RNA sequence: GUGAAGCCAGAGGAAACUCUGGUGGAGGCUCGCAGCGGUUCUGACGUGCAAAUCGAUCGUCAAAUCUGAGCAUGGGGGCGAA
RNA sequence: ACUCGUGCCCCGUGUGGCGAAAGGGAAGCCGGUUAAUAUUCCGGCACCUGGAUGUGGGUUUUGCGCGGCAACGCAACUGAA
RNA sequence: UUUUUACUUAUUCAAUGAAGCGGGGCUGGACUUGCGUCCAACUUCUGGAGUUAAGG
């Protein structure tokens, strides 16, 4: 079944706070409650514990991530840039 | 290399392999392992242990660039595989290089 | 008239920051011989949530160069850091995320966190979630380094100042609406007694410069001079301009 | 406070790091220590043979 | 109560050998769905 | 010419201390032991419940000084 | 009482995602008892039981809910969802 | 370390108090008993902490237990900084 | 006379358990031809261990 047309996870808020605010909250809530594959062990068991803290239930590893996503695009771009600018210094 | 996937598919189709850490260690101990594959995201301690076992067995090691998910998919399974051993390479030439 | 709320806040009392659930301040290691000449290796034991702080903290254990003990430090966690990770702090440390390096040994264009204003101060700049300091340039003869701050300002710090390679974890925390008075209350209940806030125009003349009147109105220009007396500084202090910002701003 | 009145064998298990470690961690420690010392020995011998050969 | 009854019956049948593991698994998923309204319905489905 | 200091911290050196040897006692006569037995025990209690336990339990009830243990 | 995500099964279709039974147990959601409060009777009383109470009727009732003890802020000062 | 207190030798980064009869925290149960107290008295049956030295047991005599593949077990089964 | 920039000891700030600051000289090197100068001091595969010094 579907149980809902568009409100999705944001249906717990009823008719309150306004549609635009409900959509904005839903956008972050979906990613913040989603499950993620562990980079270290490969299991789909990484979940958010605190605002910027993501832990794997299987391999028990904890990593520092984004507020509502495990990795932010800024950090990914910074990692790529760091690798490039470090390799051009090393060799 | 990219050809490792085709070689692995041929080896599984024709020869025989063991998938998993315990079976790989058993093969290395018994000396019937011809080559071992270790996934990139294998834990460092386990990877070093497997490398030491293969040094003892004089068995070649290939460091598969993919994760355990990708290694299992290459082996044609629906589960992950952190490490595996090839006990018999058949029509494939995986042991040539 | 009365002493206004902004004046009362500086007395302390009920406006003191809450500290029970805060375990330790987030600081670098003290600048020592190992960090000055080579590098030292530390192990990340845990990534913890610090109440009142958006960014997570990292507990990192080091060995004492001079004693058999071991020392646990509390760093601001950079995003990508994980438990069981080796981090390296020193002049000769590798240029990887989480390593603490002096700005002299860092190329131009890299971002760092918890940058020291002066070497040995254990971190002052760019220590909030999603924030960082960019290494704009170097002046080796002067022994200094130009950096760009989160606010957009340009600063010059001695090249011996240290920073942690990467971006502070905690991502886009302010990307989701608080959506609820309770959530604002929970946010501030571990920081300070500053919420909720009553508007000055809703007060009486005894309580605030914006005072009373038969309509809720300020009644005089809300921009207040930089050298106004204490008790007068309510509104927009030393405002260069007012109104909606309708374009790019020359200042940065 | 109750641990002060029961005997040591009931308070510990008979192996290295009997209490405070779970055994799997002890095995991991043993294997890791052996591998790091082996790697250190071969690294020092390689550095001596390939950087001090002249 | 219904789910416990159905799973108990499925375990009993698998242990006795009336059903193999594949039929047991598909029947378990059908019973997690709303397919069988009572033990009698499950038994009739199993026999068919 | 200077002694080796293996610690970067300076500690006050330990010096000789002497016990007091006064040339006059501050008090001449030490006080007699206060709260002797004659002050500790005042008188027995002879109420109904006090006399009951003399037979039922082989105990004597006394009124004693308040600061006696 | 309602029944948000997540999950199971079955129907369509070509796709992609549509639909239908269930499961589940979210929400500064809701009816309502105690507690907390105090809308109306502009009721009782109004030299009172009471220097603010009594009755009926009402608001809220799982969280900006109610509350004890310890502690802090002291008079042009404090504290103030004002 | 001496007949005798006072002769030395090591470690050191720290170096106060008050503040909870609802927080933390060593250990007591049942039956009976008075006009009035009782988890406090009486009877029975226990526990904890501290200090002392015994009997048995265990271990060893160039030394500090044994068993189980293992998870661990067994009445102990040396251990300063 | 006025301005600018030099010194450090007055004064001010910061860190630390007030450990390695400043000059050298022994070695290791890599760069250069009236054999002359610059750099450096041994830790980066692994969530192990590192103390109460071995030796001459
Ligand atoms: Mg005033
Ligand atoms: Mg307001
Ligand atoms: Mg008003
Ligand atoms: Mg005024
Ligand atoms: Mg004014
Ligand atoms: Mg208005
Ligand atoms: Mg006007
Ligand atoms: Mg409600
Ligand atoms: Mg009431
Ligand atoms: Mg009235
Ligand atoms: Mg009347
Ligand atoms: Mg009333
Ligand atoms: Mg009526
Ligand atoms: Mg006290
Ligand atoms: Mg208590
Ligand atoms: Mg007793
Ligand atoms: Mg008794
Ligand atoms: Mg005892
Ligand atoms: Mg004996
Ligand atoms: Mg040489």
């Amino acid at each position: 079944s579907k149980r809902t047309k568009k409100v999705g996870i944001s249906g717990k808020y009823g008719t309150r706070y306004g549609a635009s605010l409900r959509k904005l909250v839903k956008k972050q809530e979906v990613t913040q409650h989603a499950r993620y594959t562990c980079t270290f062990c490969g299991k789909n068991s990484v979940r958010r514990t605190a605002v910027g803290i993501w832990s794997c239930k299987s391999c028990k590893k904890t990593m520092a991530g984004g507020a509502y996503t495990v990795s932010t695009p800024a950090a990914a771009a910074m990692r790529s840039t760091l690798r490039r600018l470090r390799e051009i210094t090393e060799a | 290399a990219q050809s490792i996937g085709a070689k692995l598919a041929l080896v599984i189709k024709s020869g025989k392999v063991v998938l998993g850490y315990r079976s790989t260690l058993k093969a290395l101990r018994s000396g019937k392992a011809k080559l071992i594959l270790i996934a990139a995201n294998t834990p460092p301690l386990r990877k070093s242990e497997l490398e030491y076992y293969s040094m003892m067995s004089k068995t070649p090691v290939h460091h598969y660039s993919g994760t355990n998910i990708e290694l299992g998919t290459a082996c044609g399974k629906l589960f992950r595989c952190s490490t595996m051993a090839i006990l018999d390479a058949g029509d494939s030439d995986i042991l040539a290089d | 008239g009365r002493v206004i709320r902004n004046q009362r806040k500086g007395r302390g009392s009920v406006f003191t920051a809450h500290t029970r659930l805060r375990k330790a301040p987030a600081k670098f290691r003290p600048l020592d011989y190992a960090e000055r000449h080579g590098y030292i290796r530390g192990i990340v034991k845990e990534i913890i949530h610090d109440p009142g702080r958006g960014a997570p903290l990292a507990r990192v254990v080091f060995r004492s160069p001079y004693k058999y003990k071991q020392i646990t430090e509390t760093f601001i966690a950079n995003e990508g850091m994980y438990t069981g990770q080796f981090i390296y702090a020193g002049k000769n440390a590798a240029l990887t995320v989480g390593n603490i390096l002096p700005l002299s040994s860092v190329p131009e264009g890299t971002v760092v966190s918890n940058v020291e204003e002066k070497p040995g101060d254990r971190g002052a700049l760019g220590r909030t979630s999603g924030n960082y300091v960019t290494v704009v340039g170097h002046n080796p003869d002067e022994g200094k380094t130009r950096i760009k701050l989160p606010s957009g300002a340009k600063k010059v710090v001695p090249s011996s100042s240290r920073g942690m390679i990467g971006i502070v974890a905690g991502g886009g925390r302010t990307d989701k609406p608080l959506l609820k008075a309770s959530r604002a209350k929970h946010k501030f209940a571990v920081k300070r007694n500053r919420w909720p806030k009553t508007r000055g125009v809703a007060m009486n003349p005894v309580d605030h410069p914006h005072g009373g009147g038969n309509h809720q109105h300020i009644g005089k220009a809300s921009t207040i001079s930089r050298y106004a007396a204490q008790g007068q500084k309510a509104g927009l202090i030393a405002a260069r301009r007012t109104g909606l910002l309708r374009g790019t701003q020359k200042t940065k | 406070r109750e641990y002060a009145t029961i005997s040591k064998p009931k308070k510990t298990v008979q192996r290295a790091y009997g209490g405070s470690r779970c055994g799997n961690c002890v095995r991991d420690r043993i294997i890791r220590a052996f591998l790091i010392e082996e790697q250190k020995i071969v690294k020092k011998v390689l550095k001596e043979q390939s950087q001090a050969e002249k | 109560r219904r789910q416990r009854v159905l799973r108990r019956l499925l375990v009993k049948y698998r242990a006795s050998g009336k059903i193999d593991k594949h039929l047991y698994h598909e029947l378990y998923h059908l019973a997690k769905g709303n397919t069988f309204k009572h033990k009698r319905a499950l038994v009739e489905h199993i026999h068919r | 010419k200077t002694k080796v200091r293996k610690s970067t911290t300076f500690h006050r050196p330990k010096t000789l201390v002497l016990s007091r040897a006064p040339k006059y006692p501050r008090k001449s006569i030490p006080h007699e032991p206060r709260l002797d037995e004659h002050k500790i025990i005042i008188h027995p209690l002879n109420t109904e419940g006090a006399l009951k336990k003399i037979e039922e339990q082989n105990t004597l009830v006394f009124i004693v000084d308040v600061k006696a243990n």
